[PDB]
């Protein structure tokens, strides 16, 4: 069938305010392998995120990653919203520094 | 086992004209091929097929096309003959590594259909002198005159086909442009022959034109059929 | 390098 | 993916081992194979390799080796009899599942005559007056049966058959003339006894 | 140790949307280092791990042309399993095979295996013998008999127990030099205020490889299994792998917490304290 996808918003590198990094958002335990995956600004998609190639693992699931450049500030929100069959609704997870 | 079957087994279809090879599985295989054979060019392929609804050109996929209507077979189409298609055509199934292939179909693709011929069969009686010193009998089959040659040699004795003592030339011969010719021997023993309780019979099944076909009129049709030659067995006088 | 695979 | 077999013909003795080449070119290692394919009739499988020992055996005595360095996969039989004669094929398989086939060795074995008593008889076909035809019969496998040197005459092959009474293989070639005249040691000139089927009086 | 490669396929068909997208993706030791995907330009097989480049034109272009055919195959096997499941003819759906072997450092085929999983579901699969097939429903079973009659599993063997492990010994020559590397992990604990007086405790892995790591609570010398949680680990995008795991503790009693970071590129498992 169908399963539902997990998702984590995180960062390459330790987060600075002011500095330049890596605003990543991992999805995976998805299967039909059609997704769409938004990275989100202060509530407004990103232009350009970079999607990885997708693979699947050995319980049939498929995995993705995508990410895009950003220097976080002190009030800025970043969030990743996925839309896939398996959920009536897209879900959206906000990063959290300290997750 | 792994029967592929064939059909027909010969064809004498003329330049234009519309030609149909089938290939009938019961092997249950998922790719089959379609192979023409010539000297000097070993098997070829043609067309070959992934399963049913498959299709896909192969090393020579010009002037031929085909169709996977089902598992069980495949079929290679000339929409318009040319001389050049002119061969021995195989199919094949497989099932990913090693083929099985059917028994073949003789195809000629001639510019004209009037110098196809049946042939003229006549059996030569063995000389005294072989069955005197050696106690053996050669009768020996000659077939002259057919065209297209598609023809099958066989021997009749007492009315069951015979196999052991005989011989038959593999390749039919060209004598004329369009005649060709095919000779058999079958050896016996003196006693066997000079037996005149038993009978012998030559016979060429000669592969020709096809009911469906047209010919002109007055000179018969050239139609597949088998012409034989007898001789019976008779005493030393 | 990859295997040829044989349809179902 | 390609295959070539560089002999396209090989003739042996009887009882004598055979050995049938065959080159493949290819970046990787192939499937390979080798079908036989006898007088009117489609290929049969003697023998493929996959991946694995490079010695493979097969049917009725045949065997292969696979050899990556000398990219060849050569035939073998260690002892051959007339059964064998008949065309093979050298086969190749690698991108596609198709094989590609090579051009093929046609193997002629020879029978050896224990006793040859090469012969001439003259043969008539008693529906058609005057119907010339000479039977060559009972010869050398080794020796060479002549052939036409014009047209209006014809000669045949050599061809082998076989009775089922203890050995009784015998080589044949069977000619006949639209020439008013000639005879059989006229066209036969380098045989043997020409026996006269002068009827023997009773 | 014992190594591996393995093809990850990939066939998911898109009724009005044309022909079905196929994907090839093959592994060393679980790296990726090659790929084919049809959706792309000139779809062709190309290498994903640097070492692979000293392969040579043919090698591409052989892996190319085979993918090519592979890819028919698997075009022929989707419309194959409508019928054999009597399903709509506009759905889309996939199929996906994971094929290759597991050799020991002696040298000897550990593991050979090629399941297949049609919709995120096992479908059939080469049993250890490596000669028989354990369908998983009806349909499977189809297959089974049908693989059986083209003798598919001597054909399989063959390739797993020589093809496979000849050619992983060969990619583990050109990429010794970087199927080594090893990269450990620089933890730290973080703490987080709690309500009710209490406390959380996140102890972080970060820059590791490979993924392969564990981390774990420790009170007074138990390894707490009970409310701590711990996600998935993920990658940082650059080749290496973060995790963390946490736990929560009453305020003005976390010291008596350790936890515990076991990677294989540390000389020995870290121990962190707050
Ligand atoms: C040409 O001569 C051949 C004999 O030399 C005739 O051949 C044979 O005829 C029979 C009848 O069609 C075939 O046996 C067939 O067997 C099937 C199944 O057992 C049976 O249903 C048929 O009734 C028949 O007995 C036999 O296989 C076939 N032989 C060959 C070589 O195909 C043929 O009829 C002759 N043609 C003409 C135009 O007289
Ligand atoms: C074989 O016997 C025939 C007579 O039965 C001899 O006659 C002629 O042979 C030639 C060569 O095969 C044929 O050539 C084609 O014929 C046309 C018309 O006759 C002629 O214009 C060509 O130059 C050419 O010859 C010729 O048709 C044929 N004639 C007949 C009546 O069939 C032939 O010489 C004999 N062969 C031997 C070796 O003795
Ligand atoms: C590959 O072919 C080579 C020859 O091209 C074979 O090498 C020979 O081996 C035998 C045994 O030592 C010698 O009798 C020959 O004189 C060698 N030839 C040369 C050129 O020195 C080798 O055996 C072949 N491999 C296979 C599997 O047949
Ligand atoms: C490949 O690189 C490795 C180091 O990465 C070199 O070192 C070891 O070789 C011995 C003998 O084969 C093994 O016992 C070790 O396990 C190897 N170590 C590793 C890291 O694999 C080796 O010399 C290199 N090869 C070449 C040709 O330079
Ligand atoms: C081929 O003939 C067999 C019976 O001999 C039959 O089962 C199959 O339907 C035939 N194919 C065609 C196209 O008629």
């Amino acid at each position: 069938i169908q399963k539902t996808p997990q998702i984590q918003v995180y960062s390459r590198h330790p987060p600075e305010n002011g500095k330049p990094n890596i605003l990543n958002c991992y999805v995976t335990q998805f299967h039909p392998p059609h997704i769409e995956i938004q990275m989100l600004k202060n509530g407004k998609k990103i232009p350009k995120v970079e999607m990885s190639d997708m693979s699947f693992s050995k319980d049939w699931s498929f995995y993705i990653l995508a990410h895009t450049e950003f220097t976080p500030t002190e009030t800025d929100t970043y969030a990743c919203r996925v839309k896939h069959d398996s959920m009536a609704e897209p879900k959206t997870v906000y990063w959290d520094r300290d997750m | 086992e792994a029967a592929v079957t064939q059909s027909p087994r010969n064809k004498v279809a003329v330049t234009g004209g519309k030609v149909t090879l089938s290939c009938n599985q019961t092997n249950n295989h998922n790719n089959m091929y379609w192979y023409r054979q010539d000297t000097g060019h070993g098997l070829r392929l043609i067309h070959y097929s992934y399963g049913a609804g498959s299709t896909e050109k192969g090393d020579i996929p010009d002037g031929y096309k085909a169709s996977r209507p089902s598992q069980e077979n495949f079929s290679l189409i000339l929409e318009l003959a040319t001389p050049s298609q002119t061969s021995v055509y195989f199919c094949a199934s497989g099932g990913g590594g090693t083929l099985y292939f059917g028994a073949g179909t003789r195809l000629s693709v001639l510019e004209d259909l009037r110098n196809v011929t049946p042939p003229k069969v006549s059996l030569f009686e063995p000389s005294k002198a072989e069955i005197a010193n050696k106690q053996k009998a050669t009768l020996v089959c000659l077939a002259r005159g057919f065209f297209p040659d598609h023809v099958e040699l066989s021997w009749w004795v007492n009315g069951k086909e015979v196999h052991s003592g005989v011989s038959t030339d593999p390749q039919a011969y060209k004598e004329s442009n369009y005649s060709y010719c095919l000779s058999s021997r079958l050896r016996v023993s003196a006693t066997f022959w000079h037996n005149p309780r038993n009978h012998f019979r030559c016979q060429v099944q000669f592969h020709g034109l096809s009911e469906e076909d047209k010919w002109p009129e007055g000179s018969p049709k050239p139609v597949t059929q088998n012409i034989s030659a007898e001789a019976w067995g008779r005493a030393d006088c | 390098e990859q295997y040829k695979f044989y349809s179902v | 993916q390609s295959v070539t077999q560089p002999d396209a013909r090989v003739t042996v003795s009887e009882g004598a081992s055979l050995q049938l080449r065959c080159k493949y070119s290819y970046s990787a290692t192939p499937y390979l194979f080798w079908y036989v394919q006898y007088p009117r009739q489609g290929l049969q499988l003697l023998l493929k390799y996959y991946s694995g020992d490079p010695v493979v055996q097969g049917v009725n005595g045949f065997e292969a080796e696979f050899s990556k360095s000398n990219s060849s996969f050569h035939l073998r039989k260690a002892s051959v009899h007339w059964s064998d004669s008949a065309v093979y094929f050298c086969a190749v398989s690698g991108f596609a599942s198709a094989l590609t086939f090579g051009s093929g060795t046609k193997v002629i074995v020879l029978p050896y005559i224990q006793n040859p008593e090469p012969a001439v008889y003259a043969l008539k076909d008693p529906r058609s007056q005057d119907s010339t035809l000479c039977l060559f019969t009972d010869f050398d496998s080794q020796i060479n049966v002549p052939k036409t040197m014009e047209s209006g005459t014809f000669i045949t092959d050599a061809t082998v058959l076989d009775m089922k009474a203890m050995d009784s293989k015998s080589n044949g070639a069977i000619a006949w003339s639209n020439q008013t005249s000639f005879t059989c040691q006229d066209i036969f000139k380098e045989t043997n006894a020409t026996y006269p089927s002068s009827d023997v009086p009773c | 140790g014992p190594h591996s490669l393995r093809y990850f396929v990939t066939a998911v068909s898109r009724p009005g949307l044309g022909e079905p997208r196929y994907m090839e993706v093959g592994y060393v030791d679980d790296t990726e280092f090659v790929r084919f995907d049809s959706d792309a330009e000139n779809p062709r097989y190309e290498p994903r791990a640097r070492w692979m480049e000293q392969e040579g034109p043919e090698y591409w272009e052989r892996e190319t042309q085979k993918a090519k055919g592979n890819e028919q195959s698997f075009r022929v096997s989707l419309r194959t399993l409508l019928g054999y499941y009597n399903q709509s003819a506009g759905g889309s759906h996939t199929i996906q095979v994971i094929s290759g072997c597991e050799v020991g450092s002696d040298g000897r085929l550990l593991r050979g295996y090629q399941q297949y999983a049609y919709d995120g579901c096992d479908y059939i699969a080469l049993n250890e013998d490596l000669k028989t097939w354990t369908a998983a429903d009806m349909a499977a079973l189809i297959t089974k008999h049908k693989w059986e009659q083209a003798g598919e599993a001597e054909r399989l063997r063959a390739y797993l127990e020589g093809t496979c492990v000849e050619w992983l010994r060969r990619y583990l020559k050109n990429g010794n030099a970087t199927l080594l590397r090893t990269d450990s992990p620089k933890a730290h604990v973080t703490h987080h205020s709690r309500p009710e007086d209490k406390v959380t405790l996140r102890c972080w892995a970060l820059g590791f490889y490979p993924a392969d790591i564990t981390l774990t609570w420790q009170l007074n010398g138990e390894e707490l299994i009970q409310d701590m949680e711990l996600v998935e680990t993920r990658p940082a995008g650059d080749g290496t792998f973060q995790k963390w795991a946490s736990v929560v503790v009453p305020l003005g009693k976390e010291q008596y917490y350790t936890c515990h970071v076991y990677h294989q590129g540390l000389p020995e498992p870290l121990t962190l304290r707050w």
